[PDB]
């Protein structure tokens, strides 16, 4: 074969790659993205839900053959695993964070930042929608761009893709190195969302109230002009009227009503809800909306089961990358254990039930590790290896060695 | 059942001229290409007597590019109800007019200003003119390597017995494959072709274009047919602010429902050495 | 600057390609003033379109008033021998 | 007008020099192989035949 | 054309508002600011005297044959006129690379509205409303 | 669609000018060909070759013949150019010189 | 050069083998609709005696 | 393999969903500067078509991709790409199927 790709890559058109198309990015698309983020409501909490399933119930770091890479990191003996946890002591958070702006933006994007010493301070993620990547011909990243407000202007500055480190969840394909935002992805059902919410509460107002019309005069008679009215208005005054006020008139005034004209307002939060939920990717249970027939047996199961797998397919695409652009560079720059090892970054199953888990170690146990009973119980590995490697309970192996 | 979803396309023309020059992609707009002044002969002179200065004098011969542009626009009612994409179908066009705007500069320079002329004066129009012309450009000290052709010359060309036998040809490529034949591009010392099609110099008669001071032609008196040339002495200079190349953007109107496509390039031509250049005059 | 209905464009519409299909179909004989309003002979350029009564369906399609046979329905260019 | 290159082509940027010089016109040399070369010991000489 | 501040002279923008803005070929040499007229096809050159040759304005200095950008009917523009303006003056061109009054001119109709006064030999700002062809 | 043209020097800051794709049609009207022939039951099982495979060969063969004088007919009729051999140079430089 | 063929039913010639019970006779007939039209004419020359 | 494939699961999902919307994925094996195995690369199947003999066999692929201003195109043999079809119209079908195209219909009267 070849060194190098021979097929093309589609992107650069001639603009900053391709302007028709959701490739390109504007600071304008860019800050259009934030808006959608810091104006808050039932959109802002959706996409932040959706954040929430993909990476908020946190992490674990593996090495394969962890034990083996024992060595004495500054007279303290660590692993790699052990060395990682205390470069990364709030993963949790920074995957969250990460991960989130992945899903809202096209990419999350940061540095690598050092103690004055040297040492690795942090990596510490930058504000993506104040920066864009240039790429190359076949589709790679060579540059960021950045522009940021500061006294009404905007100092702006051009960085080399070097000592930057970029993740991108939504891949348009598997060479686009840019990716896609989803909310300018989806934007005509957010817009979409929003002129009915509009659409529906000014509706509220016009007609969800009924409102009293005076008609005064006979039919057929005598005029009754405005400086009329005003006396007749200030009796029926709504200000001055009480729940139990009582009438007496003459033939010829009428207390006619507008009535409050029904609508199925509450049909239409539900549609628009139903689209935006769909189109967003998240369960229609995420909009407070839920269907009927839906709710229990297969039906539940199948839509629970392609929520998972969604969410699975985040999580690998994160894990991989972070790994690769994050973990392995600061291990090679700032670490004595080799970079080339076996490291992955996994992240827990939001809607796993320790309860079924319970139910599974006390059905087929007997055929389990007390290590792979461990690790599915999501526990510490116990302390003495044969323990951890036996088959029969540790508690079982105790009471037998309580026997002799 | 549905109706044919196909558009029928119109005449292309040849491009040939990012090919066919020397091309420089400029970071100004416009700018200076240095020169030497010409090899000259040591002087005679006695013995102790002032070795005299003629040092090397310079010059330049300057680009100034000039913004080629071609625009569409159309409603989104129309967009929206087309039989085919009709901003893919835009793009391509706009494109395609622009790379015919870079060849007509690069022609226009290249017929214009080249300093030498072989009259064929009907007579010996094939590859006798084609050595001709090589001796016109050997005669002023510099080596041409290519040939810029107009049809009416391939056609008296690819007439001539001499690449029309095989026997005389050395190969029956040209009988065969006409100007796709590997001796077409390797003949007479030059190492390429570049066919031209019959539009692409300016006569003056396109709108927005002043014409230039030849006919480009080869079937009446005094025509320029082909140009024999040193390819690294034409430069095509291209300036783009947003890229290295030809910019396309894609309006949109704040009110309107109307979309549009635009299309970009500066473009200059510059002879370098218009001695390194002759015409083949019918 | 192109519309809809500007003359340069009207072949890129598909409801140009379908009306005056739909015309064909709809005809009796070339007499347009008759058959269609001036509107539509001017925005489906039906002038141009080979309108004459050929390729509407009920030209071919026998539709007596009394029938005794099934007869009616047939259409003639279906049968054996054409 | 707006602010536009003819207005400021010596203000706010230089126009560019290509780096390389294009060269004069090259006369053949052929004389060095063409004939055979004496390096002579004296500037006047002769050669017997 | 140009404004002074302390030491330094700065050329002046041309423009003011408008979107009227359309390329032509210069037929010669022209300098920001001169009032131009069709001479060829798509090709501009400076207006004469008295009418009948008035196009727009010339926007940033060219040689002959470059791409000139014009700005023409609904442009506001800073231009240099040949005598004392107010507002509300016409003026049109001069024939000198200036503009000046309808008054003082053979003409009877101008081309551009003063909007701002000015001095014989500087700057107006002044509105492009109408444009002059031959008539005969 | 109609031919490419040429995009026009424009001035920095001037308008583009619209020059967009314009369209027209060929116009289409498919002609029936038929084509048919008889044959008795005593004559199918009579002859020593089969009848019915040699007429559908004859109709096939007949319509495909009148496909081809439909093409040959608008081909040589409708082309745009033309070279003139004038009697003289016939074989291959007249078939160059209509390339 | 297109040559457009249409059939009404199916794609190309429509072959009818049919036999009349009446007279004892098989008919094969055969139909298809045919045009033939340049794109672009442009692209063709005839050769001229 | 688990060691030459390192992502298989990821690489997996794209090739699969690709071959799903479009009648095939298709790509390249890639080499180190050393010739060591780099990875498979998968190709945008949209930029993609193959060419066939007189069999239905792809022996050439051609492409086509945006580029300044317009688009780019070459031609590649066969022999150095790879590529997987999931929907056929029959067992001897190599170039496939795309159920997007198949059910448009369907598509167009959801959406509108
Ligand atoms: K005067
Ligand atoms: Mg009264
Ligand atoms: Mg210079
Ligand atoms: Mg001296
Ligand atoms: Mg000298
Ligand atoms: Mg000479
Ligand atoms: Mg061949
Ligand atoms: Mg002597
Ligand atoms: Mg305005
Ligand atoms: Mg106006
Ligand atoms: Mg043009
Ligand atoms: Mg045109």
């Amino acid at each position: 074969a070849s060194s190098t790709p021979q097929t093309n890559v589609d992107s650069m058109g001639g603009g900053h790659s391709y302007q028709f198309n959701g490739q390109d990015l504007t600071f304008e698309d860019l800050r259009d993205i934030k808006d959608v983020r810091d104006s808050g409501g039932q959109v802002a909490q959706l996409m932040d839900y959706k954040a929430l399933l993909n990476f908020g119930e946190g992490c674990e770091i593996h090495v394969e053959g962890d034990d083996e890479t024992k060595q004495l990191v500054d007279g303290e003996p660590m692993t790699l695993s052990e060395w990682l946890e205390d470069a990364f002591p709030h993963l949790d958070l920074l995957v969250l964070d990460l991960g989130g702006d992945a899903l809202w933006y096209p990419y999350a994007v940061g540095e690598i930042q050092e103690t004055i010493t040297g040492e690795f301070k942090e990596a510490l993620p930058a504000e993506p929608w104040t920066l864009m990547p240039e790429s190359d011909a076949q589709g790679k990243v060579q540059a960021w761009h950045q522009r940021t407000k500061t006294h009404g202007g905007y100092q702006t500055q051009t960085l080399p893709a070097d000592d930057l480190w970029h993740i991108v969840i939504n891949k348009a394909s598997a060479r686009d190195e840019v990716g896609i935002s989803e909310v300018l992805r989806n934007k005509d059902e957010i817009q979409a969302f929003k002129q009915n919410e509009a659409a529906i509460n000014q509706a509220i107002e016009l007609h969800g109230f009924p409102q009293r019309h005076v008609k005064v005069g006979k039919e057929d008679g005598a005029p009754v002009r405005d400086n009329d009215l005003r006396r007749v208005r200030t009796i029926f005054d709504p200000r001055t009227t009480d729940a139990n006020t009582a009438y007496f008139t003459g033939q010829d005034v009428d207390v006619e009503t507008l009535e409050a004209h029904n609508f199925d307002y509450s049909a239409i939060h539900e549609m628009d809800m139903r689209n935006l939920t769909t189109a967003l990717g998240l369960p229609l249970e995420a909009g407070n909306v839920g269907a009927d027939g839906l709710g229990s047996g297969k039906p539940a199961e199948l839509r629970f089961a392609l929520l998972k797998l969604a969410i699975k397919a985040n999580q690998r695409s994160f894990s991989v990358q972070f790994v690769e652009r994050v973990m392995r560079p600061v291990v090679r720059d700032y670490s004595p254990f080799d970079h080339e090892a076996d490291i992955r970054l996994e992240i827990n199953d939001p809607l796993e039930d320790i309860g079924e888990v319970a139910d599974l170690i006390q059905q087929v146990g007997d055929y389990m590790t007390n290590e792979q009973v461990a690790e599915k119980l999501d526990l510490p590995a116990p302390e003495d290896d044969e323990v951890a490697d036996s088959y029969r309970s540790p508690a079982d192996m105790e009471k037998d060695e309580a026997g002799v | 059942e549905q109706l044919l979803e196909v558009v029928m396309e119109g005449r292309e023309l040849r491009k040939v001229a990012r090919e066919a020059s020397n091309v420089i992609n400029a970071n100004t707009r416009v700018g200076d290409v240095p020169i030497a002044s010409d090899e000259e002969f040591a002087r005679p002179t006695g013995q102790g007597a002032e070795i005299r200065d003629d040092g090397e004098t310079y010059t330049t011969v300057a680009w100034n590019a000039t913004k080629l542009t071609e625009g569409s626009r159309v409603t989104d009612e129309m967009r929206d109800q087309a039989m085919v994409d009709l901003i893919e179908r835009n793009i391509q066009r706009v494109g395609a007019s622009l790379e015919n705007g870079i060849n007509r500069v690069f022609l226009t320079e290249l017929v214009d200003n080249a300093q030498n002329n072989h009259d064929t004066a009907g007579s010996n129009q094939g590859y006798q003119a084609l050595n001709s012309a090589v001796g016109e450009v050997d005669k002023d000290d510099f080596r041409p390597d290519t040939y810029v052709t107009h049809p009416d010359y391939r056609t008296q060309l690819f007439n001539d017995t001499n690449l029309a036998y095989a026997n005389r040809a050395g190969t029956n490529e040209v009988l065969r494959n006409r100007e796709d034949a590997p001796i077409v591009g390797d003949i007479a010392g030059l190492d390429m072709h570049a066919a031209m099609s019959s539009a692409t110099y300016d006569d003056g008669t396109d709108i927005g274009w002043s014409g230039g001071s030849e006919t480009w032609g080869f079937s009446s008196d005094g025509d320029k047919g082909a140009v024999v040339y040193d390819r690294d002495n034409i430069h095509t200079i291209l300036y783009a602010p947003n890229g290295q190349d030809v910019e396309i953007k894609d309006y949109e109107d704040p009110i309107r429902d109307i979309t549009g496509v635009n299309g970009r390039l500066h473009v200059d031509c510059q002879y370098s050495q218009g001695r390194s250049s002759a015409t083949v005059q019918y | 600057m192109q519309l809809r209905r500007s003359p340069g464009m009207r072949p890129m519409d598909r409801d140009w390609h379908q009306e005056r299909a739909r015309a064909r179909e709809q005809a009796y004989s070339s007499d347009l003033t008759s058959q269609f309003s001036e509107s539509e002979i001017v925005k489906y350029e039906l002038d141009t379109a080979q309108i004459d009564g050929s390729d509407n369906p009920r030209t071919y399609i026998w539709n007596r008033t009394i029938d005794l046979f099934g007869m009616n329905g047939t259409d003639v260019r279906e049968l054996r021998n054409r | 007008f707006a602010a536009s290159d003819p207005e400021y082509v010596d203000t706010l940027f230089r126009e560019q020099l290509l780096e390389v010089v294009m060269e004069g016109r090259e006369l053949r040399k052929v004389a060095r192989e063409a004939s055979n070369v004496i390096n002579a010991n004296t500037r006047v000489g002769d050669v017997p035949i | 054309a140009t404004e002074t501040q302390g030491e330094h002279t700065f050329p002046v923008e041309v423009l003011i508002s408008g979107e009227e803005l359309r390329g032509y070929t210069a037929g010669e040499a022209l300098s920001a600011g001169e009032p131009v007229y069709l001479s060829g096809d798509y090709e501009v050159s400076a207006s004469s005297a008295d009418g009948g040759e008035f196009l727009g304005v010339n926007l940033y200095d060219v040689a002959s044959g470059e791409p000139v950008a014009l700005a023409g009917d609904d442009c506001e523009v800073r231009v240099e006129v040949s005598e004392q303006v107010t507002a509300n003056d016409e003026i049109l061109p001069d024939g000198l690379g200036t503009f000046e009054t309808v008054a003082t001119s053979a003409a009877s109709a101008g081309v551009a509205i003063v909007q701002e006064g000015a001095a014989s030999g500087e700057v107006c700002e002044a509105y492009i409303f109408a444009v002059q062809g031959t008539t005969a």
